[PDB]
């Protein structure tokens, strides 16, 4: 209620001055009476207590962050202690909120308070501030400090924007799934670690265009649309090229189904889906392994080969297990299994020869690690009533002689019945995510060398290191998690010509190009 | 049979070899050494003089897109800025 009673005072105050005193009269005297009243209620009115700019801040009152912000804006340096507690209050609010020790967080619930946190904030500003320049600073800023705190921010967000593109079940319209794109993007260009963000985002390509398809169609071209832009084409060029090659893809394997109908040599042809990827956007998930293949996929593989030998010479395929999927129809119905190009192995060895084991999978199959065991583990290991794949010696560990039997357990009456298990979510682990961050901080490092390096020889060259400043200014987003990489690649490549820098002759260097 | 497969939906990666017999860039093969390993030096020796793989899938003798990648760097085949894709044939 002080600065209502203040507002009224300096209203009087000045009519007063207009109406009983001369014609100009308030200069000084609306001058000394701000210096009075303001500059001295600035610093304690605002922090102390009981309801000062924090409290009436939390709470959400617009008419008196409105009526301080037509207040304080008279006074100088009011607007800078303002913004201050403001960037105060919006740490304290992101130091718990970004709060980090405890495990158990949903990642989407995460960034969906964020989001709201970052709307709230917008609206008070555009309700109160007036869209002021300096809050704007202040607050981005603010988020941009207490964000970068930790390194799962990207990958956060990265899962988010997945739950947001798999299926736009909330929100069925256009409008509002654009309103929450843009808001998502403005939130990403206050975020540091981008590299994994699209290395993460890549990794959610791979996962929605690779295990499902018609994931949201028109929304991915939304996708690539809103993403040419943010940071500028750079990153983005990446996303186009990998749309661009699964639409390769689809156009690829309609050319098979129908030039199939020329190389057919059998009938494993049934049903076939393959897809054609390239390997400069998608990365082997493990180490491409050479393991056997059922004698009807055999076939399916024999002709997809010949005819992509035969019409689409220059270039050979090579074969892999740890991608895709199949439809086992099972055989009182007809209910069809599913086993992701993982179980499909098991199955056919279990059909060639039943009464299997792990020296059984594991001797006559050429099976990779682990990830085996996760494969293996969909069908047994964590089942519901849906266990189609028993066994004899029931043990949580897996010794060497556990033979295998097939339950009927007619539960599911659909014929669709599918085992999914493995890849529950995609958070992945420490170490590989690591070491693919790495590889990307030197991949960024190679493209500082080439740009300052060409660039300078043309576009102004250095003394000893000054424009090394521009090159890193180009890769500004770009260039936090690096270590010392660019400095021992700057060194391994002093050799030839075009480039001098020498720490014993760092002078003029040449003007080529 | 008590299990039969009736769809599969592989996916099936690839690699293009470019007129896998000579290098656009200097003119000497797509491997057998370059310009710069013939007539610049004879030894040859300890040479991991290997054909570099772009983006744009051309490829010529590390050596000589690195020589090229001096004063131009936009792949004398099309316009494409081309990465690094590969290093061998
Ligand atoms: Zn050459
Ligand atoms: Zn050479
Ligand atoms: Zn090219």
């Amino acid at each position: 209620v002080y600065i209502k009673k203040v507002e009224a005072r300096i209203n009087e105050e000045i009519e007063r001055v207009m109406h009983c005193l001369d014609k100009s009269t308030e200069e000084p005297i609306v001058k000394v009476v701000e210096r009075e009243l303001i500059s001295k209620h600035m610093k304690t009115i605002v922090e102390m207590e009981n309801s000062g700019l924090v409290h009436m801040l939390k709470n959400g009152k617009t008419e008196d962050l409105g009526c301080m912000y037509k207040l304080f804006s008279r006074v100088p340096n009011g607007l800078k202690t303002m913004c201050e507690c403001m960037s105060s209050y919006l740490r304290e609010q992101g130091k718990a909120l970004v709060s980090e020790e405890g495990e158990g967080k949903n990642p989407v619930d995460y960034i969906q308070g964020l989001l709201d946190l970052k709307s709230r904030f917008d609206r008070f500003l555009l309700e109160s501030f007036n869209n002021d320049r300096l809050f704007k600073q202040t607050i981005a800023g603010d988020f941009e400090y207490f964000l970068n705190l930790n390194s799962r921010s990207p990958e956060y967000l990265s899962l988010f924007i997945d739950d947001k593109l798999k299926k736009g079940v909330k929100g069925l319209t256009e409008q509002e799934v654009e309103t929450i794109l843009d808001k998502a993007m403005v939130l990403f260009r206050f975020m540091q670690e981008k590299d994994v963000f699209e290395r993460y985002y890549k990794q959610h390509l791979a996962r929605r265009l690779l295990t499902n398809k018609s994931v949201s169609d028109d929304s991915e071209k939304n996708m690539i649309s809103k993403l040419k832009t943010e940071c500028g084409c750079q990153f983005t060029s990446k996303l186009e090229g990998m749309f661009r090659d699964m639409s390769i893809s689809n156009t690829t394997m309609d050319e098979f189904r129908q030039h199939l109908q020329a190389t057919g040599v059998s009938l494993g042809g049934v049903d076939l889906t393959v897809r054609v990827l390239t390997t400069g956007y998608w990365p082997t998930q493990s180490a491409t392994p050479k393991c056997n293949i059922p004698p009807a996929p055999r076939h399916a593989f024999e002709i997809f080969r010949r005819f992509y030998l035969a019409k689409h010479s220059g270039r050979q395929l090579t074969l892999q297990h740890h991608m895709g999927s199949a439809d086992l129809n099972a055989t009182t119905r007809k209910h069809i299994l599913q086993v992701s190009t993982f179980q499909m192995t098991i199955l056919m060895l279990f059909n060639n020869r039943e009464k299997y084991t792990f020296e059984e999978i594991q001797q006559e199959t050429d099976i990779p690690e682990r990830e085996l065991v996760r494969a293996l583990q969909s069908l047994a290991c964590g089942k519901p009533t849906q266990r189609v794949l028993t066994k004899e010696p029931k043990s949580k560990e897996i010794e060497n002689g556990h033979i295998f039997t097939v339950n009927d357990q007619f539960t599911s009456k659909l014929h669709r019945v599918k085992i999914q298990t493995v890849a529950a979510k995609q958070g992945e682990s420490d170490p590989e995510r690591k070491e693919t961050r790495q590889k990307v901080d030197d991949d960024r490092k190679h493209e500082i060398e080439a740009a300052i390096v060409r660039i300078m020889k043309s576009r102004k060259k250095m003394q000893h290191n000054v424009l090394v400043a521009e090159v890193t200014q180009q890769l500004k987003a770009r260039f936090l998690p690096s270590p010392v990489v660019i400095k021992k690649r700057i060194e391994g490549l002093i050799e030839r010509e075009y480039l001098a820098r020498t720490p014993e002759d760092r002078k003029v260097y040449t003007y080529v190009a | 049979k008590r299990f039969e497969v009736k769809k599969w939906n592989a996916v099936a990666l690839w690699a293009w070899d470019i007129v896998v017999d000579n290098c656009a860039i200097c003119r000497n093969h797509i491997m057998d050494l370059c310009i710069e390993c013939q007539a610049n030096q004879a030894s040859a020796t300890s040479e991991e003089c290997t054909v570099a793989w772009g983006v744009c899938n051309h490829a010529f003798h590390f050596h000589c897109i690195s020589r090229w990648l001096k004063t131009r760097q936009v792949c004398p085949l099309d316009n494409r800025e081309w990465e690094f894709q590969k290093y061998g044939h």
